[PDB]
């Protein structure tokens, strides 16, 4: 799991952690009302630098013009995505009933610590599957290219060799939002 | 001005001005949890608030096509502004300053009969060829505005610069960018600058009529209107 920070948003931490081998995607889902958390589709996430740049994104919109959504956490889903509409971004950069990774993101709005220990209880009580470490080399297991073209509306002329040619082409789109 | 700019970043991002709208270096990713990026520094242009909007959207739309090169758009706050950029180019050895065209060219002003030289200029008329092949213009394309990156031994010519830059189909706003240039290789009243200029030439021509038939006429058009945009610059 990871704790980072926005250079220009000190006060403001998140946390991002991944979970591989997940059983109960349709239960997280249906209790998605009642528990904050965004529980993020990862294979339309294919980088950090993706998920960072959205994640900017989110703080500059809800400082600097309006938020959408609920939350935050909710907001970020929405950056996340090339489209203005919310239901559409929750849909496809949601998990699915289907799911078998997750992303597992919080905001943390509050000056002091992000009490780690207590998070790791809260997200395993929530989420049965096993946390892998948040980082390039395990996002580049689990994104689907065949679908973030379609989401994205990138072009079959669009080659990129590497991971890094794909994330330029997908932060663009998160930045021109 | 600088207070505004080091009020909306912060203290925690470093800022170097290089240009003054404003333009600024930083070693601080706006984004990548420090030491998780991959490149020492960063461009941030600043312009009191369409140059912001047009820029971002246009390098977004130039790095989808193949063979075009420039700067990576990292970051873009419209409300404030503010666009964070890969930074391209480096100091030239001897002190010959940043590695733009200009530069460049002046650096080897006394001896450019060279592969390297002739070699570069073609690959900065291929980057040109290739913004125009696909409809797009520049709007300022001088020598300052075309940076060169190294790879080994060899150039890669990219372009920045896009505040002015647009989308279109017309001969017109292709004949002019090309003035432009030429002029500007022209106004360092270099003896070589006739040939500099034939060389990019090459590299363009190279790009249309690797498009068939479509592609020589449309190549055919192009030159024929730059002509006359040389014709209608000169006093008469
Ligand atoms: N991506 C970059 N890498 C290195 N230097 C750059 C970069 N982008 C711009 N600078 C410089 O910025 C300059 C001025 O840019 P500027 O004319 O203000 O942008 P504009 O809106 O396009 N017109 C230079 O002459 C630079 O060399």
């Amino acid at each position: 799991m990871v704790v980072s920070i926005i250079p220009q948003f000190p006060d403001i931490k998140v946390s991002l952690a991944l979970f591989e081998q997940v059983k109960n995607a349709k239960e997280i889902r249906s209790k998605m009302s009642e528990l904050s958390f965004a529980f993020i589709d990862p294979r339309l996430v294919c980088s950090g630098e993706q998920m960072y740049s959205a994640i900017y994104k989110t703080l500059i919109e809800v400082k600097y013009n309006k938020m959408r959504t609920r939350n935050l956490n909710s907001e970020c889903v929405l950056c996340l995505s090339p489209t203005s509409n919310i239901s559409d971004a929750f849909l496809k950069f949601g998990i699915k009933d289907d799911s078998s990774q997750l992303i597992c993101l919080k905001f943390h709005t509050n000056t002091d610590d992000v009490d780690k220990e207590q998070l790791r209880t809260i997200m395993t009580s929530i989420v049965k599957g096993q946390e892998i470490e948040f980082n390039d080399d395990n996002l580049s297991r689990f994104y689907d290219e065949a679908l973030i073209r379609k989401i994205y509306k990138l072009s079959d002329d669009f080659k990129p060799q590497d991971v890094n040619g794909l994330s330029r082409a997908l932060v663009d789109a998160i930045q021109l939002r | 001005f600088i207070d505004k700019v080091s009020s909306y970043l912060t203290p925690d991002v470093d800022i170097a001005p290089i240009s003054q709208a404003i333009v600024f270096t930083t070693t601080t990713h706006p984004y990548l949890p420090r030491a998780k990026d991959s490149h020492q520094k960063y461009i941030i242009k600043y312009r009191p608030p369409h140059r912001t909007l047009n820029e971002s959207r246009l390098l977004a739309k130039l790095y989808l096509i193949p063979g075009l090169c420039v700067p990576q758009l990292i970051a873009c706050d419209p409300y404030n502004g503010f666009i964070w950029l890969e930074f391209l180019g480096e100091d030239l050895p001897g002190g010959h300053g940043f590695s733009n065209l200009k530069n460049f060219l002046w650096m080897h002003d006394q001896d450019p009969y060279s592969d390297l030289v002739a070699t570069t200029l073609r690959k900065v008329g291929r980057q040109i060829g290739l913004l125009h092949w696909n409809d797009y213009c520049h709007g300022d394309l001088t020598s300052s505005n075309i940076v060169l990156v190294r790879d080994g031994a060899r150039w890669t010519p990219h372009l920045i610069d896009f505040g002015l830059g647009s989308v279109s189909n017309l001969v017109e706003d292709k004949g002019v960018d090309l003035y432009v240039l030429e002029r500007a290789i022209l106004s360092t009243h270099s003896k070589h600058a006739e040939k500099y200029n034939a060389w990019i030439m090459e590299g363009f021509e190279e790009v249309y009529r690797e498009q068939g038939a479509k592609g020589a006429k449309k190549l055919k058009e192009v030159t024929k209107r730059f002509e006359e945009v040389r014709l209608r610059g000169r006093k008469r």
